[PDB]
């Protein structure tokens, strides 16, 4: 489950994200989104079809999906998840979860140099 | 960044210096402030001599500044110098707290005084010396030493009868003129770096353990500098002397751990990375030759070395010379296609460039056949003279003009990949260089064959293009020496193909090359080719 | 501190980047990112002389920095073909911060001469305006 | 262009703008001056006669100016500049300006703002 792009992020309009499984070996699946704890009807998003992908003799197959969220709600700290159900996991279902301080940076320096100390170079 | 000049500097006391410093010729660093300044401690960087009429109280009477824009450089005397004077330093341009600048490192040592009971010698490394010794009117029959004081023990490893060291050998002798007088030499032959020190002569002995000194300097090159920048080339003159005109030579590269790493040699090396864009030239009466290396790119930056030995390898004994090079990156010279592709039978047009202020020049356009060494034979100038086997397939075009002129090479072959280079006669040569591809598929334009003509009666030719060239201009042509012109005689018929040809009479003046092709006004594109014979009957 | 992705002289910033291979955890490293911003202290805000107080704030937009709209050539099968890079450059128009070496700024001043009035120009940057 | 000195902005009567031009080898040069954009006449500043300068190197020259203006257009916000003409300039004219937060300002107020510092920069 994908971050939304930050050119999408500094508008103030919709944002966007993107959900993708792959290497799965038949070619049956179903995707479902969620919102906090409340799934969302079916009506809200866009998923495409299950197609195989070029690989090395064992043949498997890939899906991808897109939801788009307001940003008011991205900007609050609502979170978001993406579940998928296929035949061949264990518990036959899987999330993740997606929201903001997701890539956050560690470490920040911020440095003042005064006058009198101007130094810069080519 | 782009200003470059001396890293060091030597002299002694009561002596001058000049110093010179290079910066790109646009007009606002003709027009700038230029300043020499000392680096010292504690913060600032002062000014002692600048550009707009600055002189400190310290250089009062011994220093000036000269700007030379044409050059681009500047350059900065000194006279009457002391020892309080070495320290590092700085070029530069504008405001000293920004970074426009160049380190330079000064050292000035103390002279002679005093003590001048010797008679010096100096001498290029790699080269040969003398050491005379008064030999006198007893001292005949006893040892001739040479002592070398490694520390202070007296090292003989050098007696004038064979009594020599496995370090010194191969290249010491002496030659008879003594038996009464009050000379016999010794000629060194290959010095190196490690043969330095003071040397202790003698002729014999009378046992007063009676001292004769000799001592030689040994110096490493001073190497010259030079200022290119990206996309240009640079040549170096290797002028060595005429005693080493039968030996091989060669040209390496100064690596960080004492490590030359060989560019050409004279028995037919070469790096990989160096193949299509570098020359070597046969060596004239002095032997003394020239290495042009072209489309220079940020790493070739360094030192060089060239030398000579009888395999081509940077050995220790050899005479070298040396140079540092600078590549500017603030270039303007304009970037250029370096590949371009074609199919068998089509046609390419590559774009070549000159500086503008010298359009009065006359142009041409190599073959870089890298066999032997690097050699460019001509296929084509702007004179009109066209090779022989390139006859019908080549010319040289002047248009755009104003920065650039343009060849055109058609009915191409999978042997004709290569690299290729276009030449000027002006002042400072940029050699642009390209490379030629063949790839699979076919032409765009389609002709037939070659046409016959009967005795005297109208002759048709078509030429087919696809619509992606409908947008473009339709011409054809006559090949001779001189390039070629448009026709009237077409009639460019049809909405999307068939761009026609009439020779309402067959002369014998027809029987020649034409052409058929594509332009954007003063852009050139694709061309097709055929011939015209006329026969008997 | 080792490539350069931005250097930008209408405002006067730099942006540099490089993969720090970090020694403890030898499998996996950093990114770092340098930024750096000179501030001047006496330029007014539009560049003629009278215009509005010397600028006291200063903003820059990363999504503005890095943006790149000038075409390209693309060799996609065996063609030339020209695209564009960005999906925002609808239209200089832009505020610049500080000068720049490379570029005349002038004025135009009206003074007297005895009888009528002239139009006399003014260089605002005298190294960068000579006629060559 | 210098500003007035600091015991004259008390008094609140007039004050005084001091142009300084130095190190020029001719010793011919003109001296205008402006309010706002408006150039004053020339009856109403003084301009001393270019003179040479002690040696440090070759000859220059340098000459000097001022302007008293009344003290409560210097409160409202007014500008006022300087212009020399020379044979050795480029455009042959050359301004310098000022007013009352630029010079012996009391105060620096500075507000940076840096929008997205961790924003995939492509
Ligand atoms: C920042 O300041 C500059 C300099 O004052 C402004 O540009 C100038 O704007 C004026 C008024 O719009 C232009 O004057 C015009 O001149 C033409 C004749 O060329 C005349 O037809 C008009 O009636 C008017 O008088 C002037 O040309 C123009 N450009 C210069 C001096 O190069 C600019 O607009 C200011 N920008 C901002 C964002 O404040
Ligand atoms: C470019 O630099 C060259 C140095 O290689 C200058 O040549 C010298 O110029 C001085 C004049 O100050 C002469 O006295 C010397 O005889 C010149 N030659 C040498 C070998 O030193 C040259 O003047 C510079 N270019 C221009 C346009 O001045
Ligand atoms: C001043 O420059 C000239 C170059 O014309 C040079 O010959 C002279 O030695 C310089 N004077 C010094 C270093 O005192
Ligand atoms: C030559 O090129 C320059 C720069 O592009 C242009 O200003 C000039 O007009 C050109 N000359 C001609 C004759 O087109
Ligand atoms: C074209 O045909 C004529 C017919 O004899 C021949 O002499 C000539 O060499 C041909 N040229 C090419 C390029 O095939």
């Amino acid at each position: 489950l994908l971050p939304p792009p930050s050119e999408e992020l500094a508008l103030n309009e919709l944002v966007t994200l993107t959900c993708l499984a792959r290497g799965f070996s038949p070619k049956d699946v179903l995707v479902r989104w969620l919102q906090g704890s409340q799934e969302l009807p079916r009506e809200k998003y866009l998923t495409w079809a299950s197609r195989q992908e070029p690989s090395q003799g064992t043949t498997t197959y890939a899906v991808t999906s897109i939801l788009r969220v307001a940003a008011e709600d991205w900007k609050k700290g609502e979170t978001f998840s993406c579940m998928v159900g296929h035949e061949a996991l264990p518990l036959a279902f899987t999330q993740k979860t997606i929201d903001r301080l997701a890539g956050k940076p560690t470490h920040i320096n911020v440095s003042v140099v005064m006058a009198e100390a101007d130094g810069t170079c080519y | 960044s782009p200003i470059f000049g001396p890293e060091e500097v030597n002299s002694v006391e009561g002596n001058s210096v000049s110093i010179t410093c290079y910066y790109p010729p646009t007009s606002v660093n003709r027009h700038t402030r230029k300043y020499w300044c000392r680096q010292g401690a504690r913060g600032g960087c002062i000014t002692l001599i600048s550009s707009e009429g600055y002189v400190s109280s310290k250089y009062a009477g011994r220093a000036n500044l000269t700007n030379f824009p044409e050059n681009g450089t500047f350059v900065v005397n000194i006279a009457q110098l002391s020892q309080d004077d070495s320290g590092r330093y700085k070029c530069g341009l504008g405001i000293n707290s920004r970074g426009l600048s160049f380190d330079v490192s000064l050292e000035v040592s103390q002279g002679p005084g005093l003590l001048n009971d010797t008679k010096v010698y100096t001498v290029d490394l790699g080269r040969t010396v003398t050491i005379n010794c008064p030999f006198k009117t007893e001292n005949a029959q006893k040892r001739k030493s040479l002592y070398k004081q490694i520390g202070l023990y007296p090292v003989l490893v050098i007696d004038s009868s064979g009594y020599v060291n496995p370090n010194y050998t191969g290249r010491i002798r002496l030659d008879i003129q003594g038996t009464g007088q009050l000379l016999f030499s010794v000629v060194i032959n290959q010095l190196r770096l490690s043969d330095a020190g003071q040397y202790l002569c003698q002729a014999g002995d009378d046992s007063n353990s009676n001292k004769k000194n000799a001592d030689l300097q040994v110096l490493k090159p001073e190497p010259e500098l030079v200022y290119e920048d990206l996309r240009g080339s640079v040549t170096f003159h290797c002028a060595l002397g005429p005693e080493v005109a039968n030996v091989a030579k060669f040209l390496c590269r100064q690596s960080s751990g004492e490590n030359c790493d060989v560019v050409v040699n004279t028995l037919g090396k070469r790096a990989p990375a160096f193949e299509g864009r570098i020359l070597l030239n046969p060596q004239d009466k002095d032997g003394s030759f020239s290495v042009v290396i072209t489309g220079l790119r940020k790493e070739d930056a360094g030192r060089y070395l060239c030398g000579a030995h009888s395999d081509g390898q940077l050995q220790e004994g050899s005479p070298i010379q040396a140079w540092q090079l600078f590549v500017n990156e603030e270039s303007t010279i304009p970037r250029s296609p370096t590949v371009v592709k074609g199919v068998a039978g089509g046609s390419v047009a590559v774009l070549c460039p000159y500086n503008r202020k010298e359009s009065k020049s006359i142009k041409y356009w190599c073959l870089w056949e890298g066999a032997q060494n690097g050699r460019c034979p001509l296929l084509v100038d702007s004179e009109g003279w066209v090779k022989a086997q390139y006859e019908g397939r080549l010319s040289l075009l002047e248009e755009p003009g104003n920065g650039t002129f343009t060849v055109i090479l058609n009915q191409l072959t999978s042997r004709d990949a290569g690299f290729y280079w276009c030449l000027t006669n002006g002042d400072t040569l940029w050699r642009t260089t390209v490379e030629i591809k063949i790839i699979e598929g076919e032409p765009n334009l389609k002709v037939p064959g070659n046409v016959t003509a009967v005795l005297g009666e109208t002759l048709k030719v078509p030429c087919h293009f696809p619509c992606k060239f409908s947008s473009y201009e339709k011409y054809w042509c006559k090949w001779n020496n001189t390039g070629c012109q448009a026709l009237p005689f077409v009639n460019c018929d049809e909405n999307s193909r068939l761009v026609s040809l009439t020779l309402n009479l067959v002369t014998r003046a027809d029987e020649g090359w034409y052409w058929c092709g594509v332009k954007q006004g003063h852009f050139y594109g694709e061309t097709a080719a055929v011939y015209v014979a006329v026969e008997e009957r | 501190e080792r490539i350069v992705l931005v250097d930008n002289k209408c405002k006067c910033a730099r942006i540099t980047s490089r993969i720090i291979r970090s020694s403890e955890d030898p499998n996996e490293d950093i990114v770092e990112r340098n930024i750096r911003i000179i501030v001047p202290l006496n330029n007014r805000e539009n560049i003629s002389d009278p215009t509005s107080p010397l600028r006291t704030r200063f903003v820059y937009h990363l999504s503005d920095l890095c943006k790149k709209c000038d075409p390209t050539e693309v060799e996609l099968d065996n063609q030339i073909v020209t695209a564009t890079q960005s999906n925002i450059c609808d239209e200089a128009t832009e505020t610049c911060y500080t000068y720049d070496r490379n570029k005349c700024y002038t004025a135009v001043v009206p003074l007297v001469y005895g009888g009528e009035t002239k139009m006399v120009e003014t260089a605002l940057t005298p190294d960068a305006c000579y006629p060559d």
